[PDB]
Parts: C-alpha cells; sequence; structure tokens
RNA sequence: ACUAUGGUUUUUAUU
C-alpha cells in the first residue's frame, strides 16, 4: 500500500509516498546525497526516519519545488510525518514526543507599515 | 608539657568582630583568636563562617596543653554567636556547660514579631 | 530566618501560617456561624514577640 | 507517554571527545557566520601538537581543568538590603565559561589570528599561567575574604 | 540594623 503525505513551508511545496519494501530514499528523481552536501538543513529530514529505523524495510519517494533549502527541508520533514502517521497510527504518539507532527513557530507575516523592515527600534538616544 | 584537663572558654560576638579565648583551671589564657586576626574586615568578621573558623583556630591555639573538659561563657549580640560553638564541639574535649548572656537587655530584645506590632 | 533571630535557637513555633489576617480578622465571624476553627485558637499564635 | 523528557537537543560526537563543542564553536561568531568560528576544529590543535609538545588527546581537557571557575560574587537581595554573597558557578556553566574568557591579550600577542592564537593561549592555560588566571584566583579570594552563610 | 560611598535644592524675576 501507498501511504501519501503533503507538506508545505515558506513558498515551497512537497509530496511524499511511503511503501513497505526495500530500504531506499529518492528525491526529485536524484539520490539523497547527489546534489546536497554543504547546505545547513540537509540532515533535518532524517529526524523522523530513525524512529522506525532507516533504509532496511521502507520505500521513500519525494518530490519538491519552490522556495529555498531550509523551507524545502521543513516541508519535506512534515510531509514525511503526514505519510508515516498513515503507515502506522501508533507512531502519532511517538511523533508528538519529538515535535515532528506540528507546523513550527516560524511563518511569513505581512509587511508592517513604513519604517524600513519595521521590526528594529529607531533612534531614541538622549544626546 | 603537662595536662591541664580542666578550663573555661570565653566567647564574644560584636556587630563588627568575633573573639574566642581559652583559659586554664587557674584563669591563665593559653591561646586566643579573633575574626580580624583571621583576615576578615568590618561586619564580615561577624559572619557565621568567620565565627566558626575563629573558634577552629582557637582550638588549634590550645592543642598541646591537654584539655578534657571545659565550660563556655558567651558574650555579645553578634551573628557569630551560634556558629562559633560548632568548631569547639569538634575540638576533641567535652563542653560541660554553656552560659549565654547578651549586654543591655530591654524592650523584648528584638525577636521577629510574625505579623504583629 | 538567618540574621533576624540569633539567640541559642534555630527552632520555630508553627502557629502563624493560615491563622492570621484572614477568615476571620477583616471578616470576623462573617458567615456559617462556626465557633470552633483555627480562628478561635488564634490566641495561641503569639511569642514570637519578647525573648 | 507522548509529552515526556524531551530528549536530545544536541548529540555527542565520536571523534571530538568533548560535549563542550556546541558552546565552544559559538565563540567569536557574528551575524550567524558559524563556519568562521568552527575554523578551529581539527586545525588549531593539530598546530598545538606542532608548537607545544606532542599529541592533542587531553590538552583541551586539562587546560579547562587547570582554569576552572567554581564561585562567583554578587550583590544580592534579602529585602530591602543587598548583601554581597558568594554563589557556586552553576553545573551547566562550570567548565563552559573559561574557554570564552581569554580575550585581554588577543589584540596584543600578534599570534597571527584564530587557530594560531588558540595554539598559544592553551599552552599557558595548561599550566594555569598567562591571561586572566590572576583574576580567577582574585575571585577565589573575593569568596575567601567573605563566605556569607554556608 | 550592612549594593561601602554624590554636596543641595542660586541672588531672584513678575502676561
Amino acid at each position: 500500500n501507498q501511504y501519501y503525505g503533503t507538506g508545505r513551508r515558506k513558498s515551497s511545496a512537497a509530496r511524499v509516498f511511503i511503501k513497505p519494501g526495500n530500504g531506499k530514499i529518492v528525491i526529485n528523481q536524484r539520490s539523497l546525497e547527489q546534489y546536497f552536501g554543504r547546505e545547513t538543513a540537509r540532515m533535518v529530514v532524517r529526524q523522523p526516519l530513525e524512529l522506525v529505523d532507516m533504509v532496511e524495510k521502507l520505500d521513500l519517494y519525494i518530490t519538491v519545488k519552490g522556495g529555498g533549502i531550509s523551507g524545502q527541508a521543513g516541508a519535506i520533514r512534515h510531509g514525511i510525518t503526514r505519510a508515516l502517521m498513515e503507515y502506522d497510527e501508533s507512531l502519532r504518539s511517538e511523533l508528538r514526543k519529538a515535535g515532528f507532527v506540528t507546523r513550527d513557530a516560524r511563518q511569513v507575516e505581512r509587511k508592517k507599515v513604513g519604517l524600513r523592515k519595521a521590526r528594529r527600534r529607531p533612534q531614541f538616544s538622549k544626546r | 608539657r603537662k595536662q591541664v584537663s580542666d578550663g573555661v572558654a570565653h566567647i564574644h560576638a560584636s556587630f563588627n568582630n568575633t573573639i574566642v579565648t581559652i583559659t586554664d583551671r587557674q584563669g591563665n589564657a593559653l591561646g586566643w583568636a579573633t575574626a580580624g586576626g583571621s583576615g576578615f574586615r568590618g561586619s564580615r568578621k561577624s559572619t557565621p563562617f568567620a565565627a566558626q573558623v575563629a573558634a577552629e583556630r582557637c582550638a588549634d591555639a590550645v592543642k598541646e596543653y591537654g584539655i578534657k573538659n571545659l565550660e563556655v561563657m558567651v558574650k555579645g549580640p553578634g551573628p557569630g554567636r551560634e556558629s562559633t560553638i560548632r568548631a569547639l564541639n569538634a575540638a576533641g574535649f567535652r563542653i560541660t556547660n554553656i552560659t549565654d548572656v547578651t549586654p543591655i537587655p530591654h524592650n523584648g530584645c528584638r525577636p521577629p514579631k510574625k505579623r504583629r506590632v | 530566618i538567618k540574621v533576624r533571630e540569633n539567640e541559642p535557637f534555630d527552632v520555630a513555633l508553627r502557629r502563624f501560617k493560615r491563622s492570621c489576617e484572614k477568615a476571620g480578622v477583616l471578616a470576623e465571624v462573617r458567615r456559617r456561624e462556626f465557633y470552633e476553627k483555627p480562628t478561635t485558637e488564634r490566641k495561641r499564635a503569639k511569642a514570637s514577640a519578647v525573648k | 507517554r507522548r509529552r515526556v523528557i524531551g530528549q536530545r537537543k544536541i548529540l555527542p560526537d565520536p571523534k571530538f571527545g568533548s560535549e563542550l563543542l556546541a558552546k565552544f564553536v559559538n565563540i567569536l561568531m557574528v551575524d550567524g557566520k558559524k563556519s568562521t568560528a568552527e575554523s578551529i576544529v581539527y586545525s588549531a590543535l593539530e598546530t598545538l601538537a606542532q608548537r607545544s609538545g606532542k599529541s592533542e588527546l587531553e590538552a583541551f581537557e586539562v587546560a579547562l581543568e587547570n582554569v576552572r571557575p567554581t564561585v562567583e560574587v554578587k550583590s544580592r537581595r534579602v529585602g530591602g538590603s543587598t548583601y554581597q554573597v558568594p554563589v557556586e558557578v552553576r553545573p551547566v556553566r562550570r567548565n563552559a565559561l573559561a574557554m570564552r574568557w581569554i580575550v585581554e591579550a588577543a589584540r596584543k600577542r600578534g599570534d597571527k589570528s584564530m587557530a594560531l592564537r588558540l595554539a598559544n593561549e592553551l599552552s599557558d592555560a595548561a599550566e594555569n599561567k598567562g591571561t586572566a588566571v590572576k583574576k580567577r584566583e582574585d575571585v577565589h579570594r573575593m569568596a575567601e575574604a567573605n563566605k556569607a552563610f554556608a
């Protein structure tokens, strides 16, 4: 059976399929370490995968487009947990235990009016 | 060179110092120590620790004269007036009595009143 | 208590928690018509003062 | 059991032999440019083993055993008074502070920057010599001249 | 009762 999960984060969108079978991982029809190797988020997608042990009995197939690498990796991590919680509903209790089934507390908000980036405090020295 | 066996310990606690002196069965001071002589300054000479090590250094100031029993005389209100006893209870000799007296008692002697005036 | 009480004493009398300023006091014998309670034993919550 | 512990946060490295790593490479790090602060792993100690003696298996372990903070002295409230007290250096800080405290000679020694600075300050720290050690025993005695209540 | 620690509030004007 083909267990499906979508995931999205900061202008990036991903789709994940999980199947029982041979322990392989494919992304955008490339190997997991074929074009990544220096990017600071390239390992965070492995966090939920050791919870059921890696690359011995489960087939992964990932597709992604849009945004940048830290967005794509966070979208893929939650797409993996949304597919993995269909494969076995008792993993829900274990994915909560590590924070991997929740949308993280960083998302894009609309531009606060004027004032450059509108987050910094302006000049208030007393001179 | 000889054992005195019996004597008296003289303690004082002030708001700016702590003093411990030990006397033989004839009233002769064999050794003395103060918290100011222990390197401390101001009201820090009245800390419970400075009072404990001043007593420990006074037990070290009588280590050879051979003591088995004594009584204690406690003077003054200073905060060192409890911790000074713990190093003397570890000096290796018995404490037969402790006479406790503070100067100029009046008006209830400043205990905590616990939600009273 | 540290420096606020020296004496020879590190012991304390345990009559002063949930007995004073309340129940009671600002609302003395206010409701339910009780006449036992810790509010009658509040005359034991003394000394404290004078040592 | 769901919400329990929660575990990890950081993981132990099989090759570095120290858990201080996640706070050791946080030193001289600006605008999030980590690789310009991580530039001392398998480089500076490879040079220390070519500037003072031989090997590097215990040099960073023993330097922070020789330079070890244990007490700190602050003005602290009892209400309304604010007595000076000695307090013990908190267990998660106790060996993680001194490695960030060697700065009052860094712009003066002329050691030719980063990994070559580290290859000289550790050979003083491994004898409790040189920078900031006179100030460490000055705090140790700032807590000896007054021990407060314990 | 103990952050050791800062002098004292100008002659005096009169929308």
